[PDB]
């Protein structure tokens, strides 16, 4: 059974995803436009570098976030922006035709569109099992956000300093999500939910990896650097 | 390190 506060915290992300999250698409249109080598760089950069001050807004109303230091904050959005980007990519991501619709054809991406921005298949294979596997789960609405501000809030991050009271508020988020797939989710579709939930956690620590890598590679080269964004190059660094 | 990051979250 779902406890007062359980209840409240979902309450909480739902609301906080609704206001982060624009299934719209509206804004996209203030983005350097698509172009179909690094063709699509330059709206691909300011789409991740939008998306990352909306998962920055998310973050920030998860309940127990604002009791974390500043430096500890700075360090769990650095690590996890990318995840959390590839997770929320899920709400667009379609399996008829293995692409991110995100409104219209212009911002509708392919495997041949996202592969156009510096970024090998070596991440972008990998990146697409991830989203049909994810899709598969057919998570509640409620899951999803549950598990981007579970992802957000994990104590073992590099250079996290209070890790103890990273994992309470985290510990808080997976008893409410565990406790939510018993009460809130029929089987079938609840078989085995939360250790498969938790495994996309690991699949995206490797899918991080592999992106920072391709970063590095990327912005090796300062004329590539140019057409990124100061939030993008900061983040990644 | 990262005035963005932190002019965001605060
Ligand atoms: C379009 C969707 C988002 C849709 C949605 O939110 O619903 C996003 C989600 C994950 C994103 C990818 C993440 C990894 C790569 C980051 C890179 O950016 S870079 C140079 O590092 O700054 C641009 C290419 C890149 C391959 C991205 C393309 C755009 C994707 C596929």
């Amino acid at each position: 059974k779902l406890s007062e506060e359980q209840q409240h915290i979902i309450a909480i992300l739902l609301d906080a995803h609704h206001k982060t999250y624009d299934p719209t698409y509206a804004d996209f249109r203030d983005f350097r436009p698509p172009v179909r080598p690094l063709s699509m760089l330059p709206h691909l950069a300011d789409l991740v570098s939008y998306s990352i001050q909306k998962v920055i807004g998310f973050a920030k109303m998860i309940p127990g976030f604002r009791d974390l230091t500043s430096d500890d904050q700075i360090v769990l959005l650095k690590s996890s922006a990318i995840e959390v980007i590839m997770l929320r990519s899920n709400q667009s991501f379609t399996m008829d035709d293995m692409s991110w619709d995100c409104g219209s054809q212009d911002y509708k991406y392919d495997v041949t569109d996202v592969s156009k921005a510096g970024h090998t298949l070596e991440l972008i294979e990998p990146l697409i099992k991830f989203q049909v596997g994810l899709k598969k789960l057919n998570l509640h609405e409620e899951e999803h956000v549950l598990l981007m501000a579970i992802c957000i809030v994990s104590p073992d991050r590099p250079g996290v300093q209070d890790a103890k009271l990273v994992e309470a508020i985290q510990d808080r988020l997976s008893n409410t999500l565990q406790t939510y797939i018993r009460c809130r989710h029929p089987p079938p579709g609840s078989h085995q939910l939360y250790a498969k939930m938790i495994q996309k956690l690991a699949d995206l620590r490797s899918l991080n990896e592999e992106h920072s890598k391709q970063y590095r590679s990327l912005s090796f080269q300062p004329e590539n650097s140019m057409k990124l964004t100061p939030l993008v190059l900061e983040v990644f660094g | 390190n990262h005035p963005m990051l932190m002019n965001l979250l605060k």
